[PDB]
């Protein structure tokens, strides 16, 4: 699997039921969907130019 | 027991505890990379420092973040291996010199047992033992979700380094078998990705239920 | 397995609207295409990109060896379509 | 000599069905739902429900030779609810995904010109 990297680029906010997940909009790195960016869900503080690992792009997390 | 030229060793260059560089580790994992500190240090002890910052455990060698997690007792509300492990006058809580001895020695069996740099066998491991997705519950309209989310390299480096730490204390508890053995059999393990290492055994656990969920 | 028992035959569109295929089906016998309606668009028919919102609707008559000519039974506007048309006030 | 069918989705708040059938929908090719890939009730209208079976009736339309699909979405309708389920616009983006041009899409739900009367009482349900 591997996963595919993806690059944190702005942050929507704060989201949950207790608030500890994130919302941010990434770009991913390499893969069948070079340069689309989408946006997910993120557990644990995260900051702009970080990489999470997705196992997949498929699923876009809603609006706010 | 240990020979006098150990006992008063005296380092020379800049390297970890003195004997192992870390020119040559590489980290192959573009999230983990950046959060992964092998700057050139001697001693693994910055008497804290970093708690105030935001984002401040980025600058603190892995080894010192790896002494710190094995200085604790090992279970006191949780269950690890359907067990308390509650070491109240005899647990390693605050006890730094101690971590740091038994620490150098788990490097001293894993480089004796793989030939390879310790660090390198770490880094692998922590790499290997790091999970990719969790699940969290989310509450849209009335009523909550559980919804599968990623995780950030901070909180995977982080439960990575738990999750070995935990290990090596379930391996040691009651048993002949010592905290430096221990360590580096889970350390060892988990670099091997063989499924008996509670790290990986638990990050196995989480991202299946994590597909589940999703 | 039943579906290597079926054959494609091509449908043709009525005289007057120029005669030109529609689609393919799958079919065992060539009796069981004898009567099926196939929705099709003026765009598609004719060319013109402008009526793509209007949908003809051609029933099979004849089969004529892997060969199955329609005829005129209907036909509708879209839903969308008219619901834009029609609003308040 | 295009291989072109129709992708009829059922989506409803209980479940979802996808049906690829034929150019004049007489001829079924494919027909799969949210009950025969989840294990359980909750999960089958889910969004993931409805991609995973839409990947398996596009991968089933594949092999059978259709290359193009023309979507037709549906709810319930009638005197139940017009609106379509969660599990539709995945539906479609499985489709279009696992290898299948699209074509068409439309809404066909039944929409009644002041039809039978809706089940729950004057009251409606009260829960």
């Amino acid at each position: 699997d591997e996963g595919y990297p993806a690059e944190v680029i702005e942050i929507i906010g704060r989201t949950g039921t207790t608030g500890d997940v994130t919302q941010v909009k990434v770009r991913i790195l390499e893969g069948r969907d070079k340069g689309r960016v989408i946006r997910r869900n993120v557990r644990g503080p995260v900051r702009i130019g970080d990489i999470l690992i997705l196992r997949e792009t498929e699923r876009e997390a809603r609006e706010i | 027991a240990k020979p006098l030229n150990e006992r008063f060793f005296i380092p020379h260059e800049i390297k970890v505890m003195g004997r192992w560089s870390t020119e040559d580790v590489e980290v192959r994992d573009p999230s983990l990379k950046p959060y992964i500190n092998l700057e050139p240090r001697l001693l693994p002890h910055t008497h804290g420092r970093h708690a105030k910052k935001h984002f401040g455990k980025a600058n603190v060698h892995i080894v010192e973040r790896l002494i710190n997690k094995i200085m604790r007792s090992g279970g006191s509300h949780y269950k690890v291996a359907g067990h308390f492990m509650r070491r109240e006058h005899r647990s390693l809580n605050s006890k730094k010199v101690k971590a740091y001895e038994v620490v150098k020695e788990a490097f001293k069996i894993i480089e004796q047992r793989t030939g390879k740099n310790p660090i390198q066998v770490l880094v692998w491991a922590i790499e290997n033992a790091a999970p990719r997705e969790d699940t969290t519950s989310v509450m849209f309209g009335g009523i909550r979700y559980h919804v599968a989310v990623d995780i950030s390299p901070m909180r995977r480096l982080d439960v990575a380094l738990r999750n070995i730490a935990l290990g090596a204390s379930a391996k040691c508890y009651r048993n002949k078998m010592s905290f430096a053995e221990a360590l580096a059999e889970e350390i060892i393990l988990a670099a091997n990705k063989d499924p008996k290492s509670y790290a990986y055994s638990k990050k196995l656990e989480i991202e299946r239920i994590a597909e589940s969920s999703r | 397995d039943k579906w290597k028992l079926k054959q494609w035959y091509i449908i043709y569109a009525p005289d007057f609207f120029g005669g030109v295929e529609v689609g393919l089906t799958p079919a065992d016998d060539p009796e069981k295409v004898l009567n099926r309606v196939v929705e099709v668009t003026l765009k598609d028919v004719t060319g013109d990109f402008t009526k793509s919102h209007v949908k003809l609707y051609f029933q099979v008559y004849d089969v004529k060896g892997q060969n199955a000519y329609t005829k005129f039974k209907g036909m509708k506007l879209a839903r969308s379509y008219i619901r834009s048309l029609v609003r308040r006030k | 000599k295009e291989k072109w069918g129709i992708a009829h989705i059922y989506s409803s708040f209980n479940n979802t069905i996808i049906h690829i059938t034929d150019i004049t929908g007489a001829e079924t090719i494919s027909r799969w739902s949210g009950g025969m890939v989840v294990k359980a009730d909750r999960d089958e209208p889910s969004p993931y429900a409805a991609m995973l079976a839409a990947r398996r009736a596009a991968e089933e339309a594949l092999e059978k030779g259709i290359v193009g699909v023309h979507i037709r979405v549906r709810a319930p309708g009638g005197s139940k609810s017009k609106t379509p389920g969660p599990g539709a616009q995945a539906a479609i983006r499985a489709l279009a995904r696992a290898g299948l041009k699209i074509g068409r899409v439309e809404d066909v739900t039944p929409i009644p010109h002041d039809g039978t009367r809706p089940k729950g009482g004057r009251r409606g349900r009260r829960v």
